[PDB]
RNA sequence: AGCAAACUAAGUACCGUGAGGGAAAGCUGAAAAGAACCCCGGAAGGGGGAGUGCAAAGAGCCUGAAACCGGGUGGUUAUAC
RNA sequence: GGUGCAGAUCCCGGCGGUAGUAACAGCGAAGGGGGGUGAGAAUCCCCCUCGCCGGAAGGGCAAGGGUUUCCCGGCAACGUUC
RNA sequence: GCGUCUGAGGGGUAACCCAGGCUAGGGAACUCGGCAAAUUAGCCCCGUAACUUCGGGAGAAGGGGUGCCUAUCGUGGUUUAA
RNA sequence: GGGGUUGAUGGGGUGGGGAUGUAAGCUCCAAGGUUGUAAGACCGAGGAGUUUAGUCCGCCACUCCCAAUCAGGCUCCCCC
């Protein structure tokens, strides 16, 4: 049984960052909800609001080095 | 699901851009059932319907600027002038 | 030119209206004649011999 | 790290919005802030997820917030 | 009308393809050379390069006993182990086939890691006491000997893998009798690099070059791009015409792979062999490698591969000099790569 | 084929500013007895089991060729027209 | 006797191969998160946010079209995909 | 008012093509040809050749100045206003 | 071509080595001006201090903190 846990976790944009200039935004996304899946073992993964919009304040071709999130992982 | 016949009641209703109006999200099943222009005005006073004022561009800027241009003369010196010294005074109405 | 752009000037007031002794569009609306039925300068029907092979 | 403890958990409405603010430690026990605007959601099958707000303390002044997180919550708000 | 200009590219390189292995094995070795048992070759990894000012050895260089400055570059090395003994005849039908091989690890080199890459001999199958008395009965009419060897990868931490790399390297010397002795006694044994080179001599190296993928023809041949109009008419980066004929129309340049391909490089030299690390690590580490920990060679000049290449070194087969040891190096660049 | 026109509207539809030019398309059965009912499907003269009829190529309905495509039978195939 | 077809760049009808291939880029715009309806949602609906036009992509009215207008209900075809 | 000049997703994003940025030393050696690209550029002051149909040439050519801040002065408008 | 817990394969944390050029805030000065009986305080491009700063690193080292889990398919047991 995976643990609910409380967990809070840095993700870096390397690799998102790198590739195509003009889908960032919407490659940083995707690279939540897979990062999510990894470490937690989510099946479904839900972004808040108000995180979707810290990742890119910048439109769509410039995002941000680094987020530090925290998951509510429910069961 | 489609709801536009409220959308445009309520935007010559209140006198406004169709973009400018905005209905809540906790009580759309009371949206959905108005079908004439007298529902659509009860709704507006009950804040059913939502109606967004028009904006302006803040003056705070200019009007800092248009000052230090009056008294101090700062902005108006040969660096900032485009265009010809007869069409920033003409010279006729310097005669008159 | 010649093709698709002068085409566009053929959204005016018609050549031909309606005539009211044969209801063919043939009406020629300048010339006050039909040029289908002569309605207009005939009080004959228009009919030439030519109007059909033999 | 994982999320020991909640502190201090708040309640703000920005515009018509509703934020979560909350205040928490890690296990090493360093301060967190953690930004929440969601109340309400799916769940993967199937059923409907209702954030409980029962301990959240309702602010109306803007100098009730803690100095630590008004001095942060300048550059999200205006994300809102 | 038609002037003179030289082909684009060799034309014995063709094809130009993929290597199918990323050690390759020399085909042909150094003749005898006049010595006594010994390895004729050594594995390394290739790491980085730097610059040494060293003072000249050559006495026909016109720089000779002067402070010049040279580019080198950095292999490690550690000890390889000596796994097994080969012995070739000319076979019926006149061939170059192989006797037998003749394994030892089990007295002492039980290892894991070799299994890595064989799922090697059981203990049921230690019947390796009558795979020798075959060599010593065939003995007289063996021509070569040849020893294979295993890398040992996971001493170098910036170079991370653990299987090995498996070779065979020949044996130049005394008689065959004293080359199967000398073999013996290397097998199950660790060959440090000092027991075959030594400082000042000049060596082969084969190995495979950095790969860069499909190409064109102006990267993969250097053919002249069409001039000016054309630079802005039509595509500029081709050739013009495919050939005359419907001859099989014939070997001109096309598109395809570059880079990744097994060659090979004379007379380079071995400058130092050192083991105090702390005389040839940059501030910083290697630039995209990491730290030297193990035996290393300075080698003047360049070396084909990528960091982290595995490297064949063979003796020189077209030697151009003889050299003597002591190359005097007087200072070794030790700055940062970065910046 | 026979007049361009055997038929849900032929000089009809449709094309041209106009004089003008100008198609396509027949056939269940003796009788609708035109497939009740049950399972599947969002629905479908849709699938399956039924039932009507001398007989379901059963509404895309007389007979139902070839080209073309899919499945199977019998020979055979990666050193060579 | 309107009497025998392999050819007429033959006439008409049906069907291949190319080939599940080109094209669905270019003319200076862009989406993202949460929720809903439904058998079925990149594409329909609601909220927040982000971007573009702003002497035209906004406003008003001709010739021409002819019901395209408004409400309700649909999705076999129709819309360059759904 | 729009994201309907109504198809989308993945890609350390291959060769190549259509549009664009930058290049050490040299500076037309390229080519039918300096084609294409680069240089210059607004406003104020000074200054301006041959030639000429005496009007022009002429923005010839060429030289100098320009931002921000802190204060001022002069001229003029308007307000029942010499 | 490698690693897969009998593990340093990628990330996080901490150090090293680098690119720009010395962050925001606070203290002092600033050509002058607005006040205030005076003392003092108020605006001000910019300068100095805190400060080789702050931001960033498709490089290196150490450290199991997190994740290399779950699942599926194919093919063999020759000789004796």
């Amino acid at each position: 049984k995976p643990e609910k846990e409380n967990f809070e976790m840095v993700i870096n944009f390397r690799r998102v960052i790198m590739g195509r200039k003009t889908t960032r935004t919407k490659r940083a996304i995707k690279y939540v909800r897979y990062m999510v899946k990894r470490h937690f073992g989510a099946e479904k993964v839900i972004i808040d609001p108000l995180l979707a919009k810290a990742i890119t304040m910048n439109g769509r071709d410039k995002i941000v080095r680094r987020v530090r999130i925290a998951v509510k992982r429910i069961g | 699901p489609e709801f536009q016949l409220q959308r445009r009641l309520a935007a010559d209703i209140a006198g406004v851009g169709l973009n400018n109006i905005k209905f809540n999200p906790e009580r759309l099943e009371e949206v959905e059932e108005a079908l004439t222009r007298e529902d659509i005005k009860k709704l507006i006073k009950e804040r059913a319907v939502i109606v967004n004022p028009k904006r302006g561009i803040s003056s705070g800027r200019l009007k800092e600027r248009k000052h230090k241009r009056r008294s101090k003369g700062e902005g108006r010196k040969h660096g900032s002038r485009k265009g010809k010294s007869g069409a920033r005074t003409g010279d006729k109405e310097i005669w008159i | 030119m010649k093709g698709t752009p002068s085409f566009g000037k053929m959204n005016k007031t018609p050549t031909h209206v309606r005539c009211r002794r044969c209801g063919r569009n043939s009406f020629n609306a300048r010339k006050g004649y039909c040029a289908a039925c002569g309605f207009g300068r005939s009080k004959k029907i228009r009919r030439y011999s030519w109007q059909n092979k033999k | 790290m994982k999320i020991s403890n909640v502190e201090s958990k708040y309640s703000m409405k920005v515009r018509g919005q509703e934020l979560l603010i909350e205040e928490a430690r890690n296990e090493k026990g360093e301060k967190i802030i953690i930004f929440q605007s969601l109340t309400s959601a799916k769940l993967l099958n199937n059923e409907e997820w209702k954030e409980n707000t029962t301990d959240a303390k309702n602010v109306e002044k803007r100098e009730d917030l803690p100095q630590d997180v008004r001095k942060i919550t300048g550059k999200i708000l205006s994300l809102i | 009308r038609k002037l003179s200009s030289p082909r684009r590219g060799s034309a014995g390189l063709r094809p130009r393809k993929r290597a199918d292995e990323i050690l390759p094995t020399p085909k042909n070795w150094p003749l005898v050379n006049l010595k006594e048992p010994k390895l004729l070759g050594f594995i390394g990894y290739k790491a980085g390069m730097t610059h040494v000012y060293m003072i000249d050895d050559k006495p026909t260089s016109p720089n000779y006993g002067k402070e010049v400055y040279t580019p080198v570059t950095i292999v490690e090395s550690p000890p390889i182990l000596g796994l097994a003994l080969r012995a070739y005849h000319i076979d019926s039908k006149g061939e170059l086939s192989v006797l037998v091989d003749y394994w030892a690890n089990f007295e002492e080199g039980s290892l894991k890691y070799l299994k890595r890459k064989i799922t090697s001999l059981k203990v049921d199958s230690s019947k390796m006491k009558e795979k020798l008395d075959l060599i010593q009965k065939n003995l007289n009419n063996i021509t070569y000997m040849r020893l294979l060897v295993s890398t040992q990868p996971w001493l170098v931490p910036s170079l991370g893998k653990k299987r090995p790399e498996i070779v065979e390297i020949q044996i130049g010397g005394g008689s065959i009798q004293d080359q199967l002795n000398y073999g013996l006694s290397l097998l199950g044994k660790q060959i440090p690099v000092r027991d075959v080179f030594r400082e000042g001599q000049l060596t082969d190296i084969i190995g495979v070059t950095k790969g860069k993928g499909f190409q064109g023809v102006i990267k993969r041949y250097s053919v002249v791009e069409f001039p000016r109009w054309h630079k802005h008419r039509k595509g500029s980066r081709k050739i013009g015409a495919r050939g005359p004929s419907i001859s099989t129309p014939s070997y001109v340049p096309q598109p395809g792979q570059l880079g990744f391909h097994r060659r090979t490089e004379y007379n380079k030299r071995i400058i130092k062999i050192g083991d105090n690390v702390n005389e040839i690590n940059p501030a910083g580490g290697i630039v995209n490698y990491g730290l030297v920990k193990n035996t290393y060679l300075v080698i003047e000049g360049s070396v084909l591969g990528s960091r982290k290449r595995p490297l064949f070194l063979r003796y020189p087969i077209r030697p151009s000099w003889s050299p003597e040891s002591a190359p005097k190096i007087t200072y070794v660049n030790l700055a940062s790569q970065q910046g």
